[PDB]
C-alpha cells in the first residue's frame, strides 16, 4: 500500500540499499540520493539508510545506485 | 593551502573517472565540468580541501580520488 508505506514505512513490500563493490559496505548517501523526496512512493528509513517502497521500484532504484558505480541489495517484506 | 581540483576514480582498473561519483561529491559545494570530469572550487577563497573530497567519495561509492593544484588558482 503506497499511502502506509510512503507515509509511515508501513505495508511496504521491498527494503532497498546501494552497497559499496567488494566490501559490500552499505552506502546510506547513496541511497538517501535515491529515496525519499527523490523517488515518488518511497520511504526514507533515515535510521538504517534504507529505501522502502510497495511498488515495484527495484529497477528504478538500481540505476540509481549503479549510476554511481554501486550494487544494489533488496529485501523483501 | 591551494585550491585543488579533484575526481572521484574507480578502486580498480588504473582509477578510471566515475563522474557521477564525482558530481555526488562535488554539489563540498564546488562545480563540477562535464568535459574533463573534475569538482573545483567556485572561488579562491571558497576551497574544498583534497581530504573533505576524498571522504565525498566515499560516501557515494566505493571510489578513490584523484586531486591536483587547480590551474586557474595558481
Amino acid at each position: 500500500n503506497n499511502a502506509f508505506c510512503a507515509g509511515f514505512g508501513l505495508s511496504c513490500k521491498w527494503e532497498c540499499w546501494c552497497t559499496a563493490h567488494g566490501t559490500g559496505n552499505e552506502l546510506r548517501y547513496a541511497t538517501a540520493a535515491g529515496c525519499g523526496d527523490h523517488l515518488s512512493k518511497s520511504y526514507y528509513d533515515a535510521r538504517a539508510g534504507h529505501c522502502l517502497f510497495s511498488d515495484d521500484l527495484r529497477n528504478q532504484f538500481y540505476s540509481h545506485c549503479s549510476s554511481l558505480n554501486n550494487n544494489m541489495s533488496c529485501r523483501s517484506l | 593551502p591551494r585550491p585543488v581540483m579533484c575526481q572521484c576514480v574507480d578502486t580498480t582498473n588504473g582509477g578510471v573517472r566515475l563522474d557521477a561519483v564525482t558530481r555526488a561529491a562535488c554539489s563540498i559545494d564546488g562545480y563540477y565540468t562535464e568535459k574533463d570530469g573534475f569538482c573545483r572550487a567556485k572561488y579562491s577563497w571558497d576551497l574544498f580541501t583534497s581530504g573533505q573530497f576524498y571522504q565525498a567519495c566515499l560516501r557515494y561509492s566505493h571510489a578513490g580520488t584523484n586531486c591536483q593544484p587547480d590551474p586557474q588558482y595558481e
